[PDB]
């Protein structure tokens, strides 16, 4: 409907946490 | 070189061919359609995981991905960010890259309101201060706390007007930012041309498959072919003098007499004492006239015996004989 | 005698009928139908809806409904701006009348909740304003989108001379969408509706206006190429006074202005017998078909009367006159044209309104040119 | 049968004989009975019915009877 | 207004009124018409009836200058003075950007300076508000029509409003201009008026000129013998003869039919006599007149003869030398327009292809070192440039621009058989 306006805006884990304490320390 | 042309075809109006396209692009290949988009669903949280990295998602592929795209960043991921991180959520700000429109100045000038103005940035607002805006942005923001804001959506970005140069290096700043996540699709084939490694570099680009043969509804309006003359001219006969009828209908006979080209036109002096043997004509000015007027909107052609000719095919007069003219 | 005819130059018509059907929800306070009026140039079509909102305006319900001209913009802004004149209020102007989004803030009325239509006057200078798909189709795209979810809509009524507008709106636009679908045209009345109006118009009427029929026989004799009645009355108004200057009768003293010089007439402009001479001579640098200078000319002009000695050969400078006679008569122009060595560098280039069939007929009664054909 | 006779006019209006759309009733009976087509000529009511006919094509008009405009 | 006070001195030393001088006072182009006459009475009657019934109409005259579509109009509203209205002289060509006689019309209904936009926002707001005879002449219209036609269409709107108490009046170039540069939908709210004016005749071109020549054609004048100075010691009269008056209308009736042509050639005319009569006398600045048929026989030609044939064997002798070697290439080739160096590598063959006559080498000493044995040896010829800058700012020739001096090509810009015709003195 809006789409041919251009750039509307609209306002509309055990194995992971191991991850979280190795990659930032990497970083 | 007899070549059969697109002029020598069976032409379809404009409410005809709409509709019977309406058909097919909704009732082609439904079921399989909706059966590839169950699949890939289950890719949903692997976008997730990654986008955290500040990683810039690219989707190539055939077919329009412009539902696609729609439905991935508006309803899965921008409420699933929010909840995740802990109240609206967060803004989404797509860029429509098929419409030619897009400038460097305007969506930048929606983007800094879109991010925070904690400071003066008016102040930086100076002439091209752009670059010189989103790098007092960069600094700032590499010693921020890490979290998503804004995920912009950039579709066809080989656009019309975001392939520019000029706009390209503008987004390449913006992804090195770690606040951001960059969700945008493009469709030409030549789309790697695009990137040396300074830009993907400040990019980081990865790549999915997206194939799932959309008609692209909204990026067919803008481009256009000879469906979109002889098209032309047969609408401006459907609203003139009831003279003008007559006076092209003894035009088109003896003009189809003898493709419709030069050598089955007409003399002036002649066609004047055609168009007086009516009683239509009085003399060369009131013909000349009313026949500016098909000169005017371009629907008959002269060259030199003083040969005035119609620039339409031989298909194409016997079709403006039988519909319009009769 | 004055008096009558003094008077004279000064619902109503068959086309009001449609509207009201077309506007069939305006009296009900509903969106009406989808209304976009084209036309033919000259067929009253700027003053037909302007006779239907006066007349709408002066019979209705709380009345609110502006009308603005878009001639003076190349731009869409100010239109929003012109429909706030009619609150006389004040607000902060310059957003809200730039954005599509901008719009939809301002449609929430105050007062007791009339619906509110516009009517944009001479849209076509914003259609035949800057490039098409960049800027103006755009401004057609935004503003015929009625996807508004109260009734309260911006209906429009816009108006066009040619009629390639329709073929330029794009395929999603021509799918059933807002003000698109009754493409009411209005064919030019021969005389069988405008002539009528004329009847009606002449309510005050004189004794002597004349032969009604000869009116019927202006009317009929007009309508080969001709939209506007009343100022095709305003050539009867001109004749009409014509019959007091001497205390279709014009229509055969104007084509005469314009018929003549190429039959007849063009012995008239060449008294000269030299002026002949000169005349054929233009025709014939006319095969080298290049920028006819004044120069080139002469060099054919010495280059033959020195083969044929018919008369001596003249100067440049005389030959500069000579052609300036054939000039004020409408025979031949002189335009200033393009060549492009140093700068934009201006010779004359001359260009002939007569054919070769109309220049043997006066040529063979004089057989001094006859050596020169 | 009509279109012949008419069509004599036509190069007959061609020429300033009749030196505007005006015509005399005169100019009418000198251009049919003096010209070529022989007893094709109507009744005194027919072809003045076959000229209205003319005019109810609009190409030429009747009016102010000793001449026609 | 204010500064005419200014432009009043006061020591007018008695200037002395010779013969001719009361001539070209009343043969100034200022001070009924017998040649558009009844025309007048086609345009006021069109204007009257608008006038006293409150309507708003269009007008539209065409014709070549010097008709008196200038002259006439003024005299329209002149006596309409006499019998509520706001004349104004919106020229063309007095408006330096198209768009400044918008600023005009706001400036002259109530004296308000805005600009055009704002001015033509409040004119719109004016035509079509006020209840119930403005005239406006729109001089010129060739000027005002040039970038995108959205002027014109502002300027006969604004008729069509039936509340708009304006009176328009078009004087244009030509008939032709609303059909080949304006729309359609402008000419259909020109109308269809279309008042012709054609040139003059010369029988009436006599009958402008003793309009001039009222008061003072064949009347005597006062005159001392010692300063020359005429009155309205001899009593002396001055006669004007016809026939040379009648040739002068006989010409530019043919040519032109332009009413400043006409007076003004009589003009020139006039002081040819008056300095022949200050010749034989001497009066200085401080038994019967006339004007022969052979001043007007003389001043006529002086609008037509040239002198670029006198110029060209006035000129220099490289100048003749050039343009000889410029026919040479041009009958070699047949191109007529010939390269920079290939006239050079002429002007060298042109030298030695005559013999060693010593003349020539008189010349070819010269044409490549000014005396002066001991600096020789010039590849192109002495002032070369000099010459071709020469016979480039005179209008002769014409040189297209390039860094490149030798492949710059030249074209002539007169016609070349006068060039060939002039080279032969
Ligand atoms: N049928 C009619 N009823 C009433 N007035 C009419 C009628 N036809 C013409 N007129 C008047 O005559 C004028 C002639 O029309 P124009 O204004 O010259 O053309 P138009 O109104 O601009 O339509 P265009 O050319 O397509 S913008 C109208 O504006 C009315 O004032
Ligand atoms: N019939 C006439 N009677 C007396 N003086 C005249 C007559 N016609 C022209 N003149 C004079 O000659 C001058 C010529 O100016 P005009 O012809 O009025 O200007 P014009 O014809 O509009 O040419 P333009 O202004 O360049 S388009 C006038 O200003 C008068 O001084």
């Amino acid at each position: 409907a809006d789409a041919q306006r251009s750039h509307y805006t609209v306002y509309p884990e055990k194995r992971w946490e191991l991850y979280h304490q190795l990659h930032s320390h990497f970083h | 070189k007899s070549r059969h042309t697109m002029s020598m075809a069976p032409d379809v109006t404009r409410e005809e061919f709409s509709l019977v396209s309406n058909f097919f692009n909704e009732n082609f290949q439904k079921r399989p359609r909706q059966k590839l988009f169950e699949i890939q669903k289950k890719m949903f949280p692997q976008y997730w995981f990654e986008l955290t990295q500040g990683f810039s998602l690219l989707f190539y592929g055939v077919g329009s991905k412009r539902n696609f795209l729609e439905e991935f960043a508006i309803d899965y991921l921008s409420p699933k960010i929010a909840y995740s991180q802990l109240v609206n959520s967060i803004p989404c700000l797509i860029l429509n890259g098929y419409n030619p429109s897009c400038n460097y100045r305007d969506v930048f000038k929606e983007i800094t309101d879109l991010l925070v103005p904690a400071e003066l940035t008016r102040s930086e607002t100076k002439g091209n201060h752009v670059i010189l805006q989103i790098q007092k942005m960069i600094d700032f923001y590499k010693n921020q706390p890490l979290d998503i804001k804004l995920i912009l959506v950039v579709h066809n970005l080989d656009g019309p007007s975001i392939r520019k140069n000029t706009f390209q290096t503008m987004l390449s700043f913006l992804s090195v930012i770690r606040q951001i996540a960059i969700v945008a699709s493009t469709d030409h084939i030549y789309a790697p041309l695009l990137w040396d490694n300074m830009k993907a570099q400040n990019y980081n680009f990865v790549f999915h498959d997206i194939s799932n043969f959309e008609p692209s509804t909204v990026e067919s309006t803008f481009q256009d072919v000879m469906k979109m003359g002889a098209e032309g001219a047969k609408y401006v006969l459907q609203s003139l003098t009831v003279n003008s009828k007559k006076m092209y209908k003894l035009l088109i006979e003896t003009q189809m007499q003898n493709r419709g080209t030069q050598r089955t036109g007409v003399e002036l002096k002649l066609f004047n004492h055609l168009c007086a043997a009516d009683f239509i004509a009085s003399n060369e000015i009131a013909l000349r006239s009313m026949l500016r007027e098909f000169i005017e909107h371009k629907m008959a052609n002269i060259t030199k015996m003083e040969i005035i000719w119609v620039p339409y095919t031989y298909a194409e007069l016997e079709k403006l004989l039988k519909t319009v003219l009769n | 005698k004055a008096l009558l005819q003094k008077s004279s130059e000064l619902a109503r018509t068959a086309e009001y009928e449609q509207v009201m059907n077309f506007l069939a929800k305006a009296i009900s306070e509903h969106r009406s139908d989808s209304l976009y009026i084209t036309g033919p140039p000259g067929t009253g079509k700027t003053a037909q809806l302007d006779m239907i909102i006066r007349q709408k305006f002066q019979s209705l319900e709380s009345v609110a409904v502006t009308s603005i001209n878009c001639i003076s913009l190349g731009e869409p802004s100010s239109i929003f701006q012109k429909i706030f004149d009619s609150f006389q209020d004040l607000n902060g102007p310059t957003l809200q009348i730039k954005n599509m989004q901008h719009l939809q803030k301002f449609l929430e009325p105050y007062h007791k909740k009339t619906t509110f239509v516009v009517v944009l006057d001479e849209m076509d200078r914003l259609l035949h304003a800057n490039t098409s798909e960049t800027q103006s189709v755009r401004t057609i795209l935004e503003l015929f989108l009625l996807a508004k979810l109260p009734t309260v809509s911006f209906v429009l009524i816009g108006m066009a001379n040619s009629l390639d507008m329709k073929d330029r709106f794009l395929s999603r636009l021509n799918l059933d969408r807002g003000l698109l679908p009754q493409t009411i045209v209005f064919q030019p009345y021969t005389a069988e509706q405008m002539y009528e109006i004329v009847i009606q118009k002449m309510s005050s009427l004189p004794t002597i206006i004349f032969q009604p029929m000869a009116i019927k026989f202006a009317a009929k004799k007009c309508a080969g190429n001709t939209g506007d009645l009343r100022k095709l009355f305003d050539v009867l108004r001109g004749s009409i006074e014509i019959y007091e200057l001497e205390k279709l009768n014009y229509i055969a003293k104007v084509f005469s202005k314009f018929v003549n010089n190429n039959s007849t007439r063009t012995r008239i402009a060449k008294l000269n017998i030299q002026q002949k001479l000169i005349l054929c001579t233009i025709i014939q640098s006319l095969k080298l078909n290049s920028d006819a200078t004044i120069d080139e000319s002469f060099d054919h002009y010495i280059k033959a009367i020195t083969k044929t000695d018919t008369l001596a050969p003249l100067q440049r400078n005389e030959f500069l006159e000579i052609c300036t006679i054939l000039e004020t008569c409408g025979l031949v122009s002189i335009k200033k044209t393009k060549c492009k060595g140093k700068t934009k560098r201006f010779v004359d280039k001359i260009d002939v309104d007569l054919d070769m069939r109309e220049f043997y007929d006066e040529m063979t009664k004089i057989s001094i040119l006859k050596p020169f054909l | 049968r009509l279109s012949l006779i008419s069509g004599i006019i036509a190069r007959l209006m061609q020429t300033e004989i009749f030196e505007e759309e005006s015509y005399p009733v005169a100019s009418l009976f000198e251009r049919i009975n003096e010209e070529l087509p022989e007893e094709e000529k109507f009744s005194a009511q027919e072809y003045l019915a076959g000229l209205k006919i003319m005019s109810d094509r609009n190409n030429l008009m009747v009016a102010d009877d000793k001449v026609w405009r | 207004s204010r500064f005419e006070n200014k432009l009043k001195t006061t020591q007018k030393h008695q200037i002395v009124e010779t013969i001719f001088s009361k001539v070209k006072k009343q043969l100034n182009s200022s001070y009924y018409l017998p040649a558009r006459e009844n025309e007048f009475a086609s345009i006021y009657l069109s204007a009257y009836s608008a006038i006293e019934s409150d309507s708003a109409t269009t007008i539209y005259v065409a014709g070549t200058p010097g008709v008196g579509k200038t002259l006439t109009v003024r005299e329209v509203v002149k006596e309409l003075l006499s019998s509520d209205f706001l004349y104004v002289e919106i020229n063309g060509l007095k408006m330096v950007k198209p768009t400044d006689c918008y600023e005009t019309l706001w400036n002259k209904v109530s004296g308000e300076r805005l600009t055009w936009a704002a001015s033509m926002e409040s004119l719109e707001f004016y035509f079509k508000r006020v209840p119930k005879t403005i005239v406006v002449l729109l001089d010129e219209l060739d000027a005002m029509v040039t970038k995108s036609q959205d002027i014109m269409y502002n300027f006969f709107n604004w008729t069509t409003y039936e509340n708009a108490k304006l009176i328009v009046i078009a004087v244009a170039n030509t008939m032709d201009l609303p059909e080949r540069q304006l729309g359609n939908k402008i000419t259909s709210r020109i109308g269809f008026t279309r008042i012709m004016f054609t040139g003059y005749t010369h029988e009436e071109l006599k009958n402008i000129i003793d309009l001039r020549l009222k008061g003072l054609n064949d009347s005597f004048f006062y005159v001392d013998t010692k300063t020359g100075n005429a009155i309205l010691v001899r009593k002396v009269r001055l006669r004007m003869s016809a026939d040379a008056i009648e040739i002068a209308s006989r010409k530019v009736a043919s040519v032109s039919g332009d009413a400043r042509r006409a007076l003004k050639v009589c003009k020139r005319a006039a002081e040819i006599a008056e300095k022949h009569y200050m010749a034989k006398h001497g009066y200085g600045y401080d038994g019967v007149q006339t004007v022969h048929i052979t001043h007007v026989m003389k001043a006529l030609n002086e609008t037509l003869n040239s002198h670029v044939i006198t110029f060209m064997t006035r000129l220099s002798f490289t100048a003749k030398l050039f343009i000889y070697a410029l026919l040479n290439l041009m009958k070699k080739n047949g191109s007529q327009e010939q390269e920079l160096g290939d006239i050079v590598d002429e002007i060298k063959l042109l030298i030695e292809v005559n013999g060693s006559n010593k003349f020539v080498m008189e010349i070819a000493k010269t044409l490549f070192q000014q005396g002066s044995d001991n600096i020789s040896e010039q590849l192109r010829i002495i002032s070369w440039d000099f010459v071709l800058n020469q016979l480039l700012d005179a209008g002769i020739l014409f040189k297209q621009t390039m860094k490149n001096d030798r492949i710059c090509c030249v074209k002539l810009n007169i016609s070349v058989e006068e060039a060939k015709r002039a080279m032969n003195e």
